């Protein structure tokens, strides 16, 4: 499954 | 920025055995940007329902793509894979080879 | 039986003409499960694999919010990064993530990606201590310094060596049959008159799995390398690959030849010979 949470460049 | 050029081989998923059913596939792989235009042809004249894979990439990030078709080859008939991409002033046609 | 789970994303910008392209795609091995596609009806995550396929609405629901929710950090990630090296706003870009872990014969943890790159271009990276981050210039080093406060190694060290592993291990014995099988490559020569002197000899490996293998010619028991043909392992499109080597024999040699083959799938490796 996904990686949760995803942070922004 | 990074342009690569896609590798093609274009190839039957079984051996090729006229009157039998097979898929005739396209894989174009090695390139960067991810727009590119991949058409199978039979006897010059574009296929109409051909299908690909979802877009992924390797390592060094180029992208790969493995469009197929449904086709019972024929002795007779020719069947090529024309692609398109930034890399290539015009698009590059490579035939059917069934011993490759 | 060594094993990984892989999940590359893919996002392009579509100056003009909408909003960003973002394609994710997740493999277990060399087997495809998952896809999700921003250009798609579904706005969805579907399956690929048909061991994936009977996973509960819990399971699709919860990753289709996922890779939405990723689809809109990659496509804010586009934004930002043309910001950083002040582009235009009328060309497009790449931005490509990948993560995933690998797991030994043991099935234990051996090691975790994340890594991220720019128009083709690595741009940071998760260093194999899941600790450091390798940032390759400027720009990636102000999103270093962000990753670095928001405490983003120390989530991705425990989803890999946690997670990660966890999943892996479930799709594998959940897909046991498909993923946890080998096929052995059906090989085979052909030999055709170039002209009347000289000849090629093409060794074939066809419907194996995994991807890996060894297609190697030899002359007289030495080493062929560089007067060998040997072309990129195709996906055949049924889940299995092909490859093929091949050497301009000069006629009368062809018996001074052999192909090996190695793959997990044989017992012992082939040397073939024409004759």
């Amino acid at each position: 499954i996904l990686k949760e949470p995803v942070h922004g460049v | 920025m990074i342009q690569r050029t896609p590798k093609i081989q274009v190839y039957s998923r079984h051996p090729a055995e006229n009157g039998k059913s097979n898929f005739l596939n396209c894989y174009v792989s090695g390139f960067h940007p991810s727009d590119i235009e991949v058409d199978l042809l039979k006897n010059g004249e574009r296929i109409e329902k051909v299908e690909h894979s979802d877009l992924s990439f390797s390592k060094d990030w180029s992208f790969y793509l493995l469009y197929y078709t449904e086709f019972t080859p024929t002795e007779k008939d020719e069947y090529a894979c024309r692609v398109n991409h930034v890399t290539l002033s015009q698009p590059k046609i490579v035939k059917w080879d069934r011993d490759m | 039986g060594s094993h990984s789970m892989r999940y590359f994303f893919t996002s392009v910008s579509r100056p003009g003409r909408g909003e960003p392209r973002f394609i994710a795609v997740g493999y277990v091995d060399d087997t495809q499960f998952v896809r999700f596609d921003s250009d798609a009806a579904s706005q969805r995550m579907e399956p690929r694999a048909p061991w994936i396929e009977q996973e509960g609405p819990e399971y699709w629901d919860g990753e289709t919010r996922k890779v939405k929710a990723h689809s809109q950090t990659h496509r804010v990630d586009l934004g930002t990064l043309r910001g950083y090296y002040n582009q235009s706003e009328a060309g497009s870009h790449t931005v490509q993530r990948m993560y995933g872990c690998d797991v030994g014969s043991d099935w234990r943890f051996l090691r975790g990606y994340h890594q991220y790159a720019y128009d083709g271009k690595d741009y940071i990276a998760l260093k194999e201590d899941l600790r450091s981050w390798t940032a390759a210039d400027m720009a990636a080093q102000t999103t270093k310094h962000k990753w670095e406060a928001a405490h983003v190694a120390e989530q991705l060290r425990a989803y890999l060596e946690g997670t990660c592993v966890e999943w892996l291990r479930r799709y594998l014995e959940n897909g046991k049959e498909t993923l946890q099988r080998t096929d052995a490559p059906k090989t085979h020569m052909t030999h055709h008159a170039v002209s009347d002197h000289e000849a090629t000899l093409r060794c074939w490996a066809l419907s194996f799995y995994p991807a890996e293998i060894t297609l190697t010619w030899q002359r007289d028991g030495e080493d062929q390398t560089q007067d060998t043909e040997l072309v990129e392992t195709r996906p055949a499109g049924d889940g299995t690959f092909q490859k093929w080597a091949a050497v301009v024999v000069p006629s009368g040699q062809e018996q001074r030849y052999t192909c090996h083959v190695q793959h997990e799938g044989l017992p012992k490796p082939l040397t073939l010979r024409w004759e």
